[PDB]
């Protein structure tokens, strides 16, 4: 849905 | 018609797969199997993304899966888990920990306070002292912060002492053991779900 | 040991999820539900990537999922499905069609020839007359000359006839409906698989 | 194994 488990590589 | 009953049948199977992949994620997290955790995470991502609506039971399951993915990447500071670019991995799990509809018991407070400490300690195991101060202000200026260590943490930041013995007592290892204790509690709550209990009976007699 | 019986149970449930995600992918492909096809494809690819070892029956299921993805992107020429950058999607779907363990009957031969014809027709309706000539040789060229209209296609490429009537009789849609005719066969062949079966029973009583 | 099979393509072939 609008839920995320994987991150992106620049915070 | 058939198309409507198919959509309902695919929703029941999707809920079964979420409970199973949640149990597999907690088990790989507890055992420390990183590669199996990475693959089970990707499977849980797409299964959750395919769900149209969500029940209150499935919402808690997603939060639990979210909580483990960010604790597993707690020391990786540049890993952005939220659309909000300022949320570090540990303070993202801190928001999820308060979002899970669960018992706010003794173990809940210990995990919460250890996450708040390590959210700053992780920023200071590197040379990111500016990020540590900005994490402290986001978690603790006023007034939702009844932690007595608010004074000691604010002082440790301006010490530049990375190997501070305060962080060796409230360490990442102690935070992991408290979370893995809760993971074991979740691991036994849904160990009797449909998909896992069915697959277990196939292997048990085999 | 309890850990070994768990890994086998997860590998069993992973096979149940792969079969179900194949039904959902086949049904979304036939029904033309583009967004449900995109989500089911992501769920299938993550479960496939999570499999440690494959059986002959599971490899057949993966190739069915792969075949539907290249066919769905047959007209998307800038899509790269293989490491070789010169393989068009319809060329990639042709290689998978010859790898699925299945009957090589009249329907299989009709679909294969329609893929070969449309692999060139897709390049024709984009101005890529050079790539259409390269696709023609990788498929036909003079390997063993086992095709009648092999010489008729060569001239149409030299015609630079972007929209030829020959491509409209052996059309992209005639290739589609014959694939969906086979998809309906796979939909019936696997309709009794465990996960979709128990999910259907739950909906029937409700 | 399962990691060798891709369902998604790449942009700009």
């Amino acid at each position: 849905r609008d839920f995320t488990l994987k991150p992106k590589k620049r915070r | 018609e058939d198309a409507g009953l198919v959509a309902e049948a695919e929703a029941v199977a999707a809920g079964w797969m979420l409970d199973f992949l949640c149990l597999s994620l907690c088990r790989a997290f507890r055992d420390g199997r990183s590669e199996d955790f990475r693959r089970t995470r990707n499977s849980a991502e797409a299964i959750i993304h395919g769900l149209s609506s969500l029940t209150a039971c499935q919402l808690r399951t997603i939060y639990i899966c979210q909580f483990l993915t960010r604790i597993a990447a707690g020391k990786t500071l540049d890993a952005q888990f939220e659309n909000d670019e300022r949320i570090t991995p540990l303070e993202s799990a801190l928001m999820i920990w308060g979002s899970i509809e669960k018992e706010h018991d003794k173990l809940h407070e210990e995990i919460q306070n250890l996450i708040k400490i390590q959210a700053i300690a992780v920023c200071m195991e590197n040379g990111n002292f500016k990020e540590a101060e900005e994490v402290f202000e986001r978690i603790f200026g006023d007034p939702n912060s009844h932690m007595p260590f608010k004074s000691k943490l604010l002082m440790i930041i301006s010490q530049k002492d990375t190997f501070h013995s305060f962080f060796q007592h409230f360490s990442y290892n102690h935070m992991m053991e408290k979370i893995k204790s809760y993971v074991n509690y979740v691991l036994s709550e849904k160990s009797s779900t449909f998909l896992m209990k069915a697959a277990a009976k196939v292997v048990e007699s085999k």
